[PDB]
């Protein structure tokens, strides 16, 4: 049970 | 050659430090390895981009080599031009 949410690439 | 593709899966400790070692990585650097997932793992093609979802557990062990084998490579340098 390992989960990476990889918050990036948001547009700015 | 084969020794990335072929490889076999590395222990919770790892792919758990691996989780940690992207998140290390500056929003560029960090930008390939969201996408190496991606790649790698057709189930997960489906997340967001900005908010992708890993299952670590369910990653090639191809996959997690590539991911660690590259952040290692940035986290064993100066990587603060994002950071």
């Amino acid at each position: 049970e390992i989960k990476l949410k990889i918050t990036k690439t948001i547009q700015n | 050659s084969e020794e990335e593709d072929k490889c076999k899966p590395m222990s919770y400790e790892e792919k758990r430090q691996l989780s940690l070692d992207i998140n290390k990585l500056p929003g560029e650097k960090l930008g390939r390895v969201v996408h190496i997932i991606q790649s790698r793992e057709p189930s997960l093609k489906n997340s967001n981009p900005d908010e992708i979802e890993i299952d670590f557990e369910t990653l090639k062990p191809s996959t997690l080599r590539e991911l660690e084998r590259y952040v290692t490579s940035c986290l064993r340098k100066k990587r603060k031009p994002q950071a």
